Formats: structure tokens, sequence, C-alpha cells
């Protein structure tokens, strides 16, 4: 009965929100600390031509880059949303705890 | 303590089981215990008879590699482990989980004494070497550098100066010969000055939970993260006293029945991974013990690094 | 703190205690409720109590962590804190101990009858201190209450001679003047309990769940939340973790290890920049760490300097990190072989192959070592400085305030550093 | 009254590091330097049930509906490429010194009174048995574990590696040398020599160990496989994870150490099995049997009281495996 | 007593290697050393919804609009060369010998009994009936396992391979050589004594088992195939290094297919050599527990109560010792 906002807790950590001066582009981060400077292992990916950046739309808003990043990690990276379950029933259970 | 007057540089020694359990916070790479540890028992068995005094150690990890994995469906990590033997009865034993990491450290020692004259400095270089081949470093052994391309020898560098530019030029080539790696200090000062930021902002705060701050990576509100000045590593900075000093021929079961025992505790201090051209000066960086025994407070850490 | 309505909770207790065991008894036969009201409904459980305190210890740094077959000494001992600023552990627990404890899992009913709050503190702080209230309600006899107080306030003394066992660990440490100290150290099982339930309530708590929601949700939260990365666990029980401590039972093993790792312990591989001519741009700002200090120089160099100290440090010692990991790339590209600008090509990055490959001159004694000696290959840096002015924006506004003239400033200052340092190659 | 210690630890001597395994063809194992290491790789398998069922679930309908959901596990596998037929399995060992001094010793009448009897020992009978049977252990390949068991022709090359070079080469027919037969030869006394000057002196002797299996085109090869407890979830389990050092499989330092130390032929037991590793109360994991049981008086803790503290001295035999053990290492120590 | 052990860890006999598979030309066969390797590439597919609806789905608007936006993938695929109608598929294959001894066993007398057992079984027939079945599965090429249904012409080359060089070659008409009998030849048979040379511990047997397989000019080879972690990536080809290729556990399931002594008819063939003898295609186990002729019960009735069963049985037994496996309980 864990809900998907809940398993989207701890799978935002895993997406980093870069600020263009367009829009705000979204990135996978692959260690999980929303792209930080120096524990941060960020997904970096080749394009078509001389493409490297983050993966993903350049979006209008934060909120709508957040969502098209969660929807990708629910559609095609299923081990970083385990990963997520995981903490999810793990909070749950500390909450049942304390 | 006191300054050397030369530094000799132990090249990339490759350890292969080292203790990646630093302490019972932390993991990863080995307690500066351990090299200082290794230090004053270089001095021990070959520093006695060159008349040198082998003091302090710079710490430098060219390569590290634990031997941990990540298991599935989950974030943090775990121990690869050994099989022990079995017990009297063919019983499997109970496990007891040991970090083991693979390094590649080059020390850099500082060696004080009469016995800089006495002999050569590639002599005493040599001999501090072929000693330290036989000996371990976090309880791995040091791979002694067999039929590769060519082994990596040492260099004594007297810091004794003529002039400054000469002593900067040669701090340049010796740290051009320790680059590929990362410095490991001890920042306490940021450590309690973070600590008095986290008090002004909240009373009643442990520098514990300043540590741990730093250690964190904190997300905040408008989102950002927090960004550090460097890489600023939880270490074990020593011990401290849990029980008065026991006479060597009172406690139970002591190493040996001549030295005094006192049950002690960790210190977890503050590191700092640094890269060795960003300390100007490498007769810095080089970690000493400091015991004032009478209050307990074992420990060790680098001073004279700012 | 009248002696009444403490007989009242011993006796109600005592009795949750009964109809507890005659609850999960499931008894029909064999007449169990005679003994289990004759053992556990008088007042001799209190005599049985003071029979059973003397297996169990309240202890704040136990030996069983290491190796679990070693029989030492356990401490209930609280450290004085260091004088000298920065360190500390395990002495910061002020009112937040959580007091383990070790010994049969079987008698640790004597513990939860310690762990009661009645009055306003535990019965154990009632029990050191004199009280009329005390060492009156749990008796009738005086000279009884008296050794049963000599029993119960046991448990936070260590039981036998000091010892630490030959599986514990004791470690020499030199003193200032030719000596040693034996320092055998114990494991803290409440400073890690301290920091594990730390962990756990800003991984998993409420308000850090809901910031989690405010993140997610791109929205703004008050305050904000951690994660801390690359935890290990190490498990002390293997299949029994009751047997190790009572706090280990909490956290079933797990001692949720903070990273101390150096910074190249994700070293990936060195491959020789063949087929490219801008090795800034191609295999070095292709690595995973200047990406994110790229990323982080664009953010910080669009914005407003009003904060100029704050800004100006962190832009500099940023720009320092970007050519400290450029001197490192440089370093750790000496291992692949000494001679791969020799293999032939036509634009294969032919003045930064005067830097990033100096072993060719081992090779070529005089044809290529003359030519990056007399030349002093430095200009790279120039190439280094084009590379990272694409980490400032193009904006107009950014270009005509003095925001460009300090940061052109400060990052010639810390080329002038990288240039100097490839100057002297060839000591 | 000359109790026994109560901490005793013994350094671990002859300490290898780890087997690391690469590949290429034999008839070219001279120019070995440059052979490509054998990589750690992923396959997916899936198998059946093929364990006991526990008499309960014996019945048709759940055998049949359980092949119908088979395991699917990730293994990691090590194989040879499909142009290379030789197994190049490399490590180095340092024979210490010092066999006998302990690495702790509470009492120094029982550290004095040991390092008296091991030097008796070794005046009257020094290192030559059991540096034999480690020279042994180094010539036929044991430490080749599965990478033996069906190699058309295995050959271990062994370099004492002096100050920069080889001071001294060996090269042995590793098939020839049994693993059961501990007999003599002259290089393998040259070796054994070597082995007790190193375990007698003060300073470490190094040797370079090169064992090149030829197993055949493409086959798979065997390293060490990593002791991991939370696998984790089943999904992405990976129910086997082979070890390896730097993108290079490898087998672990103390599997080499256990193949090194096995010269125990001397355990009461019938040799069924021929040599065991030298372990207190000699136990077999393979066999899931302890050897030298403390029932009999043949273990290692009751034969070093009975040698050092009351002066008992078992036969030579019992006092080489005694030996063996304080060159073994280990913590030793009662309450 | 004599009750069987608690761990019982047999090692594989008849090692293969992963099946490498190449691509050329029929009648340029035997310079077939350079062929380059099948390439496994992707390519996207979009099927329609074609599996039952779960009555729910039978609602015509939810069927249209479910057709309306068929699923995406991309497959793995990994075809023949447009010129080039051959497959190649070559592996080697080790046999070791040993069979009855375990790497992995508690009990001495149960090993002894067991020993003492294989030994008796050996000594009263060799690996003769078993060996020849293997080398037929080597023969036909049974290890072709979705390339040789519609093949042209399948050809199987076997070397045996001493010091370094070819000893030994066969050349076997994988085609005439069913999938279902096993006959006499007199090369099968000359196959089958150096296997058994290999299981009996009389020599050293390394095979080199190369298959052609004449599909067609482009055609489509079916490698092996891995579990998978709009483009959905439904399916993921098996590759060592950009070269396809069958699991070596595949090509020794087609290897142990020699099994024509179940209890059930023997309209199907030969089945795989496993404990409760089962067939994942067919999801049917036979040989099942509860009639007395899974390989447990007939090994622990041969070797703890000596109730040696028939002959074939005990062909079956040993070749489950021949294919290893994790026997023994908790």
């Amino acid at each position: 009965t864990i809900s998907k906002t809940d398993i989207d807790c701890y799978l935002q950590t895993y997406v980093v929100i870069d600020p263009v001066s367009n829009g705000w582009q979204w990135g996978i981060d692959e260690n999980g600390v929303g792209g930080a400077l120096h524990h941060g292992r960020v997904e970096m990916v080749e394009g078509e031509n001389g493409y490297f950046g983050l993966r993903g739309a350049t979006h209008p808003t934060e909120k709508e880059a957040m969502a098209a990043a969660l929807g990708y990690l629910w559609k095609c990276r299923q081990d970083l949303v385990a990963i997520a379950r995981n903490d999810a029933i793990e909070a749950e259970k500390y909450r049942a705890k304390a | 303590v006191t300054d050397p007057e030369a530094l000799l540089l132990l090249p990339r020694l490759s350890i292969q089981n080292a203790n990646a359990i630093s302490s019972p916070l932390t993991w990863g790479f080995p307690s500066p215990g351990a090299f200082t540890g290794f230090v004053h028992a270089l001095q021990r068995r070959v520093g006695i008879s060159l008349d040198i005094e082998l003091d302090g150690v710079g710490i430098v990890c060219h390569r590290f590699e634990a031997q941990i994995s990540q298991p599935a469906g989950k974030r943090t990590k775990v121990f690869n482990l050994t099989r022990n033997p079995l017990n009297r009865d063919g019983s499997t034993a109970a496990i007891v989980e040991e970090g083991r990491a693979h390094l590649e450290v080059s020390l850099l020692l500082g060696v004080h004494g009469d016995g800089l004259d006495d002999h050569p400095a590639q002599e005493i270089a040599r001999q501090v070497q072929e000693q330290a081949g036989a000996m371990r470093l976090a309880g791995g052994s040091i791979l002694p550098w067999c039929n590769e391309r060519f082994p990596a020898p040492n260099a004594e560098l007297l810091m004794l100066g003529g002039s400054d530019e000469q002593r900067r030029k040669n701090q340049r080539r010796l740290t051009r010969r320790l680059l590929p790696g990362f410095a490991l200090v001890s920042r306490e000062a940021l450590l309690q000055q973070h600590l008095e930021t986290l008090r002004t902002t909240l009373p009643e705060a442990t520098t514990l939970d300043a540590l741990l701050d730093l250690c964190r990576i904190n997300f905040e509100p408008p989102w950002q993260v927090r960004d550090k000045p460097g890489w600023l590593v939880p270490i074990p900075a020593g011990y401290n006293a849990l029980s008065p000093l026991y006479l060597p021929g009172e406690v139970r079961n002591a190493r040996d029945r001549e030295t005094p025992l006192r049950f002690v505790e960790n210190l977890f201090g503050l590191g700092e991974w640094l890269s060795p051209h960003r300390v100007a000066a490498l007769s810095d960086l080089l970690w000493y013990h400091h015991a004032e025994p009478d209050k307990g407070l074992y420990r060790w850490s680098t001073p004279r690094f700012v | 703190p009248t002696w009444q309505e403490l007989r009242q909770f011993i006796e109600s207790f005592i009795q949750e205690r009964l109809q507890g065991k005659l609850d999960k008894l499931q008894p029909d036969e064999d007449d169990k409720r005679q003994t289990l009201l004759a053992t556990h409904r008088r007042e001799a459980w209190l005599a049985d109590a003071a029979r059973r305190v003397g297996q169990l210890q309240l202890v704040t740094h136990t030996l069983k962590p290491i190796h679990p077959d070693a029989r030492g000494s356990n401490l209930h001992s609280l450290p004085q804190a260091p004088g000298q600023p920065g360190l500390a552990g395990s002495h910061e627990l002020g009112d937040r101990l959580v007091s383990d404890v070790v010994g049969n899992a079987a008698a640790l009913d004597v513990f939860k009858f310690l762990s009661l709050q009645y009055q306003g503190k535990n019965l154990l702080n009632w029990l050191t201190e004199d009280s009329a209230e005390a060492l009156q309600a749990l008796s009738d006899n005086a000279e009884q209450a008296r050794e049963w107080r000599q029993a119960f306030i046991g448990i936070t003394t260590v039981k036998g001679a000091p010892a630490s066992h030959s599986l514990a660990k004791q470690l020499y440490f030199p003193l200032p003047g030719s000596g040693y100290h034996l320092l055998a150290p114990l494991f803290p099982t409440s400073l890690v309990h301290h920091v594990h339930a730390l962990l756990r309530e800003a991984r998993f708590g409420d308000a850090a769940k809901a910031a989690r929601e405010a993140r997610s949700r791109q929205e703004s939260w008050p305050h904000g939340f951690s994660e801390y990365p690359n935890l290990a666990i190490q498990k002390f029980g293997g299949t029994k973790p009751q047997n190790i401590s009572q706090l280990n039972n909490e956290r079933r093993g797990e001692n949720w290890l903070l990273p101390s790792l150096p910074p190249n312990w994700q070293r990936q591989n060195v491959n020789a920049p063949m087929r490219h001519s801008s090795v800034f741009a191609h295999d070095f700002g292709r690595t995973p760490e200047v990406s994110r200090l790229t990323r982080t120089l664009q953010r910080f160099l669009a914005k407003t300097v009003h904060n100029n100290l704050a800004i100006r440090q962190r832009r500099a010692q940023l720009v320092a990190q970007i050519c400290d990991e450029a001197l490192q790339y440089a370093a750790r590209l000496r291992e692949l072989e000494p001679g791969w600008s020799a293999t032939p090509g036509c634009q294969l990055h032919d003045a930064e192959q005067l830097w990033l490959d100096p072993l060719r001159a081992q090779t070529d004694e005089t044809f290529l070592q003359r030519r990056l000696r007399g030349d002093w290959p430095a200009e790279v840096g120039n190439r280094f400085a084009n590379w990272l002015n694409r980490a400032v924006s193009s904006d107009s506004q950014i270009l005509g305030s003095p925001e460009a003239a300090q940061w052109s400033q400060e990052l010639s200052k810390e080329l002038t550093m990288f240039k100097e340092i490839l100057e002297d190659e060839r000591d | 009254i000359l109790s026994t210690a109560s901490v005793l630890a013994f350094e671990r001597k002859l300490d290898p590091s780890d087997a690391l395994m690469s590949a290429g063809a034999w008839a070219q194992r001279d120019a070995s330097q440059e052979w490509p290491a054998v990589t750690v790789r992923e396959k997916s398998v899936r198998g059946t049930i093929s364990n006991r069922l526990k008499t309960k679930d014996r019945d048709p309908a759940k055998l049949d509906a359980s092949i119908q959901s088979p395991n699917l596990q990730t293994v990691d596998v090590a194989n040879l490429p499909s142009d290379a037929d030789t197994l190049k399995v490399r490590f180095t060992l340092r024979v210490l010194g010092g066999a006998g001094t302990p690495s702790a010793c509470n009492d120094a009448a029982y550290r004095d009174k040991l390092l008296q009897t091991v030097a008796t020992y070794v005046n009257d009978q020094g290192f030559a048995e059991l540096a034999r049977r480690y020279a042994h252990n180094l010539a036929n390949a044991r430490f080749l574990w599965r990478n033996r068991v069906g190699a058309e022709a295995v050959e271990v090359r062994i370099n004492h590696i002096r100050q920069g070079e080889v001071a001294r080469a060996w090269r042995f027919d590793a098939l020839a040398i049994g693993l059961r037969d501990f007999k003599a030869d002259a290089e393998l006394d040259a070796l054994a020599e070597l082995i007790a000057s190193g375990l007698s002196g003060s300073g470490h002797v190094l040797l370079e160990v090169v064992a090149f299996a030829r197993i055949g085109d493409g086959q798979e090869v065997f390293p060490s496989q990593e002791l991991i407890l939370d696998k984790g979830d089943k999904k992405g389990q990976k129910s086997k994870t082979l070890y390896s050092v730097r993108d290079a499989a490898a087998i672990h330092s103390q599997k080499i150490g256990n193949a090194l130390r096995t010269i125990d032929t001397w355990y009461p037991d019938e040799d069924g099995l021929g040599p065991i590793a030298v372990e207190p109360y000699g136990s077999v994991t393979s066999q899931g049997k302890a050897y030298r049981q403390p029932k009999q008086k043949l273990d290692f803790y009751t034969l070093l009281d009975n040698w050092v503290l009351r002066d008992e001295a078992p036969a030579v035999e019992q006092q080489h495996y005694v030996i063996a053990n304080l060159i073994r290492g280990g913590v030793f120590g009662e309450a």
C-alpha cells in the first residue's frame, strides 16, 4: 500500500535539474544525491551531433522538468525505482516504529 | 611536533587487504592512526639503527579499491568477506564482517636526526624501503613490485634548502612525483568553526552533528544543494579515555604485561582530501601523534597545516 | 512520589507480565498456573530479579562487536570532553544516552522493570540517591531492602577485574617521551545508536519526507533534507544479532558506516586522446567531475555580485579545482605507455601532446626531448582558459559590469599557477 | 608454573597476493607479459529446479507448476577468449621470516620458552621438510584450484626476485609433480632451500609464481567467488560474483595461501584425501569435517602446550605441523 | 545406518564454451576461419495486441483504443548478412572424467559407498552408452537450437585436439543423423570411444565442435537470449564481444539430451538429463518423485540400500553425475 509519490520522495534525489538560460533541463544522478559537486556521479549522455549534456528536454518550469524526469525513471530505469521503493518501505516501517 | 630536517618518500606502496573499517562510524580509507603507527614501527625497526627519527607521515592514496558490493534494490553497500576455517565440530564459524581495500599510497616521512650526516640519503631511503617491504600498513600486505616496467625508487628530500627558490623547486619535484593521488589532512579548526556557525543557527549543538553536517549533502529550498569547500571526510582523529590508567601487570589479557593499559574510545574528527600542490609546502601535511596521557586524549592530526 | 502509588505500579507491572504469560501460554492441563503465580506473582519475583541483576549490565561501550567470542570487560563509562577544538565522539550524549544492556536475552525483564519512568525519572536514578520514597515502596523489611538496593544498583557497575580478550583490539600509542600505552578501544553502542537514530530520522523522518515531497513537486519548503551517500552496512550478529547486545536487536546488525573515501575511489581508466584535437573539450571535459565543476561555475558566473567575497572565493576555489583536475588528468595519463603520440595521425592536438606524454623523450633521445625542454610547452594554459571561458554565459550584463574583470583577474591568477606548474616539468 | 599466554598471535609468513589471471596461447608463454587479462563478465542463466524436494512438496501439481516458474540468475563468468587456450595465473609470494617469533605474547617466560623451542627445532631440523612441501605446492599448481582439473599441461615458473630483477628462475611441469606426493628433486630442493633461507632470515624472500594451464579455446576459468551476504532483492540480484582486482579476474590471496599450506599429511585419519591445509583442529571446508580433534591429543594447541610448557616434544611430524601453524599465523589465547 | 550426505557437489563434466556464431557462404566451409561474426543489432518493432483478453478488455472502445496506441519496442536481432547463407557455430568441449567423485561431501562413508557404486557401474559397463549418445548430440547439431529447424543442410566438424593440433577429425551430416534415434556408425563410435576415454579419466579429451547450418541469404539466426533489466527493449541477445553467441549451459543442455528412458511415452524422444526430468518448453516434469524413477530415489536406493535400478536407469543416474548439480539436503 506504498503509494507512488512516497516512492517519488526517494526517487527525486536521483534527478538533477540544471538551469539553462532557456529553461530547466533535467538529468539523472547515478549516485542519488541530486547532482552534488563532489559525491555526485551524474549521468551524462551522448546524443546525435556532439551532444554531451543531461538526458532531458529543456522544459519551461522546474515542475515539469522534474515530472518528465520522474516519468523517465518510472518508464525505463526500474533499478533506481526499486531503490526508492525499498527506501519508502523502510520509511513507512520507521513511522510505524518511531 | 618538531620540524623534519629531511622528507623521505616511500613511493607507491600497494596494500592488498587494508582495513576499510576506519572506525565504528566511518568506512573507506583506513585511519591515519594506521599510517602513524606504521611509521613508528618503521622507526622502531630500522630507525634506531640508522640513528634517525622517522616521525610524521603524509598520506597520498594514488589508487583505492574497496572490496564492497551494492546489493540489488539497495542504495547502500555491504562488504565482500572471506571464508574462515570451520570449527572443531565441522560447522561454519560465525561471520565477523571486516572490510578489505586495495590501496596504493605513497608516504612522506619526516626524518630528523644525526644519521642524515653519517649515511647517504639513498642508503637510508633504500633501508627503510627494504624494511617496509616486509611490513603491513593497515592490516594488509605491502606488495613488493616484482617484474613490472621499473621499480619505483625512493627519494629522501633534505628540507634544508640553500635558497628558497631551490626549496620550492624540489618541493615541486616531489609534488610532481606524488601527483595522481590526494593528500589527506586534518581540518579540525574548520569543524569547530562550522560547529560555531551551527550554534549561532541553533543552540545546543554537538560537533558530532556539525561533523555529520559537513558529511551530508544538504538539499536547500529556494532547489539547490549546499556546496562544500573540499572533500571533507570524517576520520577517526584518535582516542579518548574511558578507564583510568591501569598498571602493567594489573589488567587481564593485555598485549604485554609491561605497558599501562587504558580502555579508550574513538574521537571522530574531520579530514580533507586535497591535492598535494594545494599545500605549497610538503613539510606540512604530515600526521603526528599527540598523547597528553594524563587526560586521555590520545590523538593524531597534522599540525602546521595552515 | 508516594510509596503507595509506586507499589501499585510494581504490582501492576508484574500482573501485566502475569496476564502476558497466561495469554501467550496456551495451557489447558499440567497445572502451570500454580507455579506461575508462585514465581511471577508474589514478591519473590523481586528476589529472582536480585538474582538476575548479575547477569545483565548497563553498558555504553561493549566489546562484543569486536569478535563475538571475546569475553572481556564492558564499560558504562562516559569520557571527559577534549579541551582541544574540533573533534568529538560519545561524550556529546548528555541526556540522549540509550544505555545498552548485554547479557542473557531471557533476563531482560529486569531491564524492562528498570526502564520505567514512574514519577518523573527512571527508578534507577531514584535508587542511586538516598530518598524516603526509595527503599521503602518495594519492601516491608529494612535490611532486605538494603541488599535489594545493592543488587539493583549493580547493573551499572562493571563485574570482575578489568579485561580485554585476546580477540579484542589493543593498540600501542607512543608517548612524547619513549613510552607506550596499550589503548584497548571498545565499541560505542550508544554513539552508534545515536548516529543510527540521527541517520534514520534524517532519511525517513516526517520533516524530511515532507521536504522530499517538496523537491519532487518542485515547490518551496521551510526546511530542507539530507541524503548521506555511500553508506556501508556492517552487521555484527550473523543470523542471531541478539547475542551481541540489546541495541543490536533494534538495529539488526546495521552499523551504517559513513564514507571516508578518497576522491579517486572511482578511478575508471586512462584512454589516450587519439582521435581529437582539443583534449580539454573531448576527453578531459567528458570526465564526470569537471562537467559538474563547469556547470557549477555556469551557475555561479551569472548572478548578483553584492556578496562579493563569498561568490569570489567560491569561483576562485572552483577554478582552482578545475585546474587541479586538469593536473590530475595529466598526471594519471602517464601510466598508459611511453609512446602514444608516436602513433601516426594528422590532427591529434600536437601542442597538448607535448604536455600529456613526456615519456617520448626517453625514446627519442634528441628528436623529441629537446623540443619540449627549450620551448617549455606551457601555452596550454591559454587554450585551457579559452575552454574555461565557455563556462561563462554570453550575457552583456555580465560583460559590461566589473564581474567580467574580476572573473578574468582570478581566472588569470589560477592560470598563472597552473602554467607555472607546467613550466617546470623537466626537473 | 609456566601457564600459557593469554594473548598469542603469530603473523602470516608466506604471504601471497591476488593471483591475476590473464590469457593467451601456449608456445608463446615466454612473451606472456602483454597477455590480455581474463575479464569477468555477466551472463544470464535460466535453470529448472534440481534440489531435493522435502517430502511434502513432491506432488506433481506443485512440481510441474514450479518448473513453469524458473529461477533467472545473472552470474559472473570468466572465460578464456575464443583464440586463447592457455590461462596464465600470476602472483607474488613474500616469505617473511622470523617464523617462531610471535607478534603478541603476554608472558615473557612463555615467549622465551617458545623461542627456545622453535630454535631447538630449527637447529635440530630446519625449515627443510616444511619448505619442501611449500615448494611442492608452488611447483605443482595447487593454487590453480579448478583451473587445474582438466588442463592438458600446467607449467609453473618461479622467479626469485632480488633487488631489481630475477636472481634465480625455476620452471616446473606441474602435472608430473603430483598433488599428493612430496618427493625429492634437485630444483625443488633449491627452491625449498630458498624458502627456508627466507623463513629463517630477518628479511623477506620475494618470488614471482606464474602458472600457465593449457585448458582450451574459450573454456571457463574459475577465479575466486566473493563471499557476499545480502545480495538483495531477487529481481536484479547477481547470484554469483567473481573476484577481479582491476577489470582483471583474480584468485583471492587467502585461497592461494590455503593452497600453499596444503602440506599436512600427518593427521591421524587415513589419507584418502592426502595433504590437507595446516589449521588448528585441522578442518577441511570442502569435507565439512575437522580432523585433528582435541578428543585426540593431535591438534595444534595440545601439541604446542605439551612441547613448550611441559617439554613433551611430539614426533617430528607433529612438530612439523606445529611449526607449520606458526608459519601459518593465527590468534590463539584463552580468557 | 548410512544416511545420505548433507552436502554433495559434483563438478560438471563435459564443459562447453560459449558457442560463437560466424557467417559466410557454403562451399567455402573449409576456409571458414576468417568468416565475419554475426553481430547483434537493434531494430524497432511495433505489434498490435494479440494476447488473450481477460474478459474485461473485450469492450470495443477499450479494444480499439488499445489498438490505436500499440506498443513500440526495440528488439535485438541477429541476422546473417545478405550475401552469406551459412551459420558457423563454433565451440570447444572438454570431457573431464572422474564422474562419481564429488567436489564436496560431508560423510566419508557415503562418499566411499557412492564411489564403490559408480566403480561397479563402470566396471560392469563403461561410459559407452552415455558417450555414444553424447557423441550423437555432438553429431546431430542439437546445440544449434532454432538455428537447425529450417536449415537446408547442417554439417558438424568435430576435431579432437591433442598437444596443440588436430589429432583425429570427424565430419558428420547432422540431418542424416536424426534428433531422436541413437543408431550406430563407425565415426560415431570412434567419437564415442574418445568421449569414453575422456569420461573414464584414461586420457585428455578436448574436442572442437564446428557446425555449419545452411539457412539462407540474410536470414535470421538465433543466439542465446539475456534477461532484460516506447524504447522498451523487449529482447536482449547474447554476445561476447560484438559477436553473437550461445550460452554454454544451452550447449550443455543440448548435449545432455540423451534421456530416452523416462517412464512416459517415447513419442517425444530424448530429453535432457535433469533430476525430476523436466523440460521448460513443455512445462512438464517427467521422472516425478511419486513414481520411483527420479534421480534422487534411484541414487538413494542404489547407494544407501543397495537397490540397483534398471540398466537404463543407472545410465540416467551416472548421466546426472556427469551433469553436475548440488545434491544433498539441509
